[PDB]
């Protein structure tokens, strides 16, 4: 009475792709039919209460099992739910209700969450992103090129007054933007609201020096959201643009409530996904980034990190920037989604990145992303300043040969040699970290 | 069995869509609580008129609808309302 | 080691060389290729905080060739010597400019 | 015992005059009866209840009756209603007391309210206009000549960024305000709050370029009176000079709030009469448009949409301006209205109007008037900045030839003709809007 | 531009019918045309800031047009208004955008709404009856 | 198609060419005509943000003709060559200025 394959789902409903591993000598159709019943009114016996409420209508059920090809005991299950039964504008329900004891079931050793399909009147009741990818641009007076950001290294150890310097020398050079690190909080050697002061002089300084507007993510996460929220009111104070989050640590309600305050107040919210690799390694178990990445546009964000190259990873970048999105097997994509007018998150690349991959990385992101170099600018033999300049004048040069009409693909390694030929800095930076 | 129902019963299999009918009393039609009635993703015209006929019959002084079923998925692309309550 | 000389930059494509009037023609051609509507802005003075340049004419919705908006750039640089002009690229689908990019300097 | 002619009204006393077509077979007595009963102390049976309280004092009632002439069953009802039965500093009250249910009685059908009488008693408990026109023109510094409004096209289409652009080419010309559409709300397009922060950079900017003081029509109108209030906290933050609102659609308690919390900052308010055309329109049916003019004066506004050309329409407008108005039956005006040192409201000329229309408004409506080009600017062959500088010269032309003394009935086409010679912005668009 | 009859109503759609009297001598097409394009990114005239955002995507427009029986300039007009333009949990903006300034209109002597649609998608955004009749 | 140049205005008047020492009669003859008090102002910097300029003797309550009011406007243009120098007209009934109009620039 929870497996029933007739079904034709609805246009408001909310539907499911899970990669099952049953136990050996359990069917295809019960242990289907288990996590179905268990995310929605399931319970393991009859009990009479059930007999006063209409249970036909709430039921969440499996009307399409796949065999996953080359595969024993795996196949996909394509379960629906209907639209009423969750709470309006909150992630933390539609997450509490699928995802929440179907997992550890004792009729199945493996299960992962592939894919969510949002149906347009549910996708409604939410804010989404704050401002999104148009509006971010038209605030910072940047068109035409991918935005170049900066992580300071070490992660821990610096003073307020020495980060206060190594921020001023990065975006000196002709960087757009400086980045704390995920684990920086309010550590003893640095307390926030010093490092909140001393960044505030050095953006002020590069700005009436180069004649740009310039910025510097603060991360703001806070054990408590008192504290958060008062944190936030200093950043403010000072005119900063621009701070930044980890959703996943801090949780979806405290994540929640400083959006719907950041749309209030006009600043831009970077994201950090910090502790994704725990939950989306294993292709057996966990739930897919895809699902995370809808679930962050649906809380809202600005910005959000994407990881650097493949066929898989273009699937998710293409569905957080795209208002239309088709259905592509071979992609990952296993629904149509539609978002209702709601404006894009910019994708943001960081990890382990030179300017050889400068080639590669403005071809498949595109125009609407933000490159970032955590050891790439501050490692240069020169010091921060020229290796700001070293990656400023090989991503420019990348996006003149890229309108003119040539591959970067074929002419990628070319037009980066001819460009070393009049900057000093890039003949230097090219010599170092070679091929 | 009208004029109406065999030409959108030939629209609906002529896109490769798969019929459904669907009946309802008066009572759970405020709620649109429907249910299939005979044999569910019907894919030609003559198992869309015998249990049409079998359903008109099977529950007459409810409501009979035809559904055109997209066997991708299982995606519902037209309802139409056949048989109402006297 | 060298130091860094300290530079007052102009948005996209000011680290590259001063452009050739060819360089020009071949971002223009870009524009006109891809379907967004090309247009001419002007300023006095440069600075980070002000977002919005007197609009030279109108954008020209019917461009066929990139010389039309060279002829354009030039009757303009005529005019305002001793002003800041450049070119952006109108995009009438997404509702945001793509190319923004600084030919004369007064 | 509801209709009484020997009866002479006092001054402390609200008059109405009513246009009634009774059903067939009903005398003239017993309709004009009815409706002096229904809107006051009006019961269809006689209750015990009357013979505790003092029924003679608190009754409204039919003191003249006057036939329409040319007219079968249609004839003019004169009420005359006690000053003590309506609450103090309230439009809701007395549009309650009245035109409650009066309307669809099945005694009669059709009813029309051509105009109200306040007592001057009763005038008093109000605020009335925030500021007024000789306030507003000290405020913003503008002597001799009318004020020069715009519209921006499309209603809904443009992103924060464009909106912001092309509302800065059109104050760069010379207008004096731009405005906001009826119907721009927090469409999910463009937000209110960046919306609200793109027009204050262009505003700056345009006011340190010609060096004059420049404005623009924010709309505040929102569903709720927390976000209303909440929004308007930011147009305080961001130094506007002037915001506006729509009074029929949020309702008169929505616009009462506001009014106060406006005198209480020293902030201008418009006032669009949006959803006018579905009362007013009819000559047999519904409430003509200076009783509502009136209503507006009362609750307050310093500005307030009067709608372009006969007879009728200056009634009305030297009815919002003046201390003093006498009765004019061939005007449209049935009593005799004081106001007490009550500061005047600033007609709104909006809707259809080009260059050659220029002579024709200054002469009618005066020079305490503000003409606002909602497709007159934009649709002009060079641009919003031509646009704008063509609609200037050619409202400074008819404004120095009147000074002189010619008359711009016979010399209209005249003066416009010969401005047109020395400046090419207006030889263009003359040639555009011919005849 | 505005009167496009082949057009098929969208889920997400609001949808509304009037009954329109006009001033004679006025084709049934062009003061049908005319409420449609009045309501929402409507102009006299053709303005230039038309070309820089998309106006067909925006744009409500009248699809289906019905003659009412025994009446001579009377008919029926069906208008599709896209779902994107109108701000959420607010019946003040609704109200605003279709029923604001048509009325009142030189084109037509006339005008009377009698009904509305709402799509479901636009219907979750209200808070709507604070109980309601099962609660109460 | 033509680009607007960038002028700072001076309120009423301003678009129009500068105006004859004749213009200047008519517009004063206007203001006696009506009943108005016409007074002559001057200050040294004209700024949107600045509402109170410095007044020239009194308002010349005792004004039968207009030639009365070109002979004080003679005497302080060349008494301050360098001031911005306009003259406005007080109404005694309505309590507010009817006409604001610049005659001298610095």
């Amino acid at each position: 009475t929870y497996y029933t394959p007739d079904y034709t789902p609805k246009d408001t409903d909310i539907l499911a792709a899970f990669r099952v591993t049953p136990q050996p000598g359990v069917p295809f159709e019960e242990a289907a039919a288990a996590v179905a019943a268990e995310s929605s009114t399931g319970t393991w016996t009859t009990v009479w209460t059930d007999l006063l409420t209409d249970l036909d209508r709430y039921k969440g059920r499996c009307y399409d099992i796949e065999p996953v090809p080359g595969e024993d005991n795996q196949f996909i299950a394509y379960i629906a739910y209907p639209l009423d039964l969750f709470e309006e504008g909150s992630i933390t329900n539609v997450l509490t209700s699928i995802v929440g004891n179907v997992f550890g079931f004792k009729a199945l050793r493996a299960l992962r969450l592939e894919d969510i399909r949002f149906p347009v009147a549910y996708i409604k009741t939410f804010q989404g992103p704050p401002h999104g990818i148009q509006v971010e641009r038209d605030k910072l007076n940047k068109y035409g090129r991918p935005l170049l950001g900066c992580t300071i290294k070490p992660k821990l150890g610096l003073s307020a007054k020495n980060y206060g310097r190594a921020v001023y020398e990065c975006l000196r050079g002709g960087l757009d933007f400086t980045k704390d690190d995920e684990n920086i909080n309010s550590a003893p050697f640095q307390r926030w609201r010093d490092r909140f002061l001393f960044v505030a002089d050095a953006i002020t300084k590069a700005q009436a020096e180069t004649g740009e507007i310039k910025g510097h993510y603060l991360n703001v996460t806070a054990p408590t959201c008192e504290e958060m929220l008062k944190r936030a009111e200093y950043a403010k104070e000072l005119k900063q643009p621009i701070i930044m989050h980890d959703y996943l640590t801090a949780g979806f309600t405290a994540n929640t409530t400083l959006a719907r305050w950041c749309r209030d107040n006009g600043v831009l919210l970077h994201i950090h996904r910090a502790m994704h690799a725990v939950i989306d390694r294993q292709k057996n178990h966990g739930i897919h980034f895809r699902v995370l990445a809808k679930a962050l546009r649906l809380s809202g964000g600005d910005h959000i990190h994407t990881g650097t190259v493949r066929g898989i990873t273009m699937g998710f970048v293409d569905l957080l920037r795209e208002n239309y999105v088709e259905q592509d097997k071979s992609r990952g994509i296993y629904f149509t989604q539609d978002w209702a007018s709601l404006p894009g998150v910019m994708a943001v690349a960081s990890g382990g990145i030179h300017v050889w991959h400068m080639p590669a990385l403005v071809e498949i992101f595109g125009d609407d992303s933000v490159l970032q170099f955590g050891g790439g600018t501050l490692g240069h033999p020169w010091g921060n300043a020229p290796g700001a300049t070293a990656n400023r004048v090989a991503l420019e040069a990348c996006v003149q040969a890229r309108n003119e009409g040539r591959n970067l693909a074929r002419e990628g390694n070319d037009v980066i040699r001819e460009a070393a030929k009049w900057s000093p800095e890039l003949a230097v930076a090219c010599e170092l970290w070679k091929e | 069995l009208s004029l109406e129902t065999q030409e959108q019963i030939r629209q609906i299999l002529s896109q490769g869509h798969k019929i459904t009918f669907e009946h309802v009393d008066a009572r759970r039609f405020r709620t649109g609580s429907w249910q299939s009635c005979g044999t569910l993703h019907i894919d030609a015209e003559s198992d869309a008129i015998s249990t049409l006929e079998a359903c008109l019959v099977d529950y007459d002084g409810e409501y009979v609808r035809m559904v055109g079923i997209d066997p991708k998925g299982k995606r519902r692309v037209v309802e139409t309302i056949i048989q109402r309550p006297n | 080691m060298q130091t860094l000389p300290k530079e007052r930059r102009y948005e996209t494509l000011s680290y590259l060389p001063p452009l050739t009037d060819v360089q020009i023609e071949k971002q223009v051609q870009y524009i006109l290729s891809q379907g967004y509507i090309p247009a001419v802005e002007f300023n006095e003075v440069s600075e980070p905080t002000e977002l919005y340049w007197t609009l030279w004419k109108l954008p020209l919705f019917g461009a066929k060739t990139s010389r039309e908006v060279l002829a354009e750039v030039q009757s303009c640089r005529s005019q305002y010597p001793g002003h800041y002009i450049r070119v952006v690229g109108f995009d009438n689908i997404k509702q945001c400019q793509i190319l923004s990019f600084i030919v004369h300097k007064p």
